[PDB]
């Protein structure tokens, strides 16, 4: 933004606002899958309780 | 003078204040390209060297 202007910088950011968003749903992602893996085990040990 | 195209003049420009807006109003100079920066932004950074 203190480089370029808004009809040329946008798709600059553009990327960025890509690259970024698709990192958090792949730490969405490998949370959820993780979170799974903690359940099966917290299921497990309600059982051995 | 200049300089010839092989022979060509380089020259650091530092420790000033570089106005682009005064260079306008004087210039017959009549055109302009850049590669990493808005003209629109041109008066408004700072530059290393």
């Amino acid at each position: 933004f203190s480089r370029l202007d808004k009809v040329e910088a946008e798709v600059q950011i553009d990327r960025l606002i890509t690259g970024r968003l698709q990192s958090l749903q792949t730490y969405v992602t490998q949370q959820l899958i993780r979170a799974a893996e903690i359940r099966a085990s917290a299921n497990l040990a309600a059982t051995k309780m | 003078r200049f300089a010839s195209v092989y022979a060509w003049n380089r020259k650091r420009i530092s420790n000033c204040v570089a106005d682009y807006s005064v260079l306008y109003n004087l210039a017959p100079f009549f055109t302009f390209k850049c590669y990493g920066v808005s003209p629109t932004k041109l008066n408004d950074l700072c530059f290393t060297n």
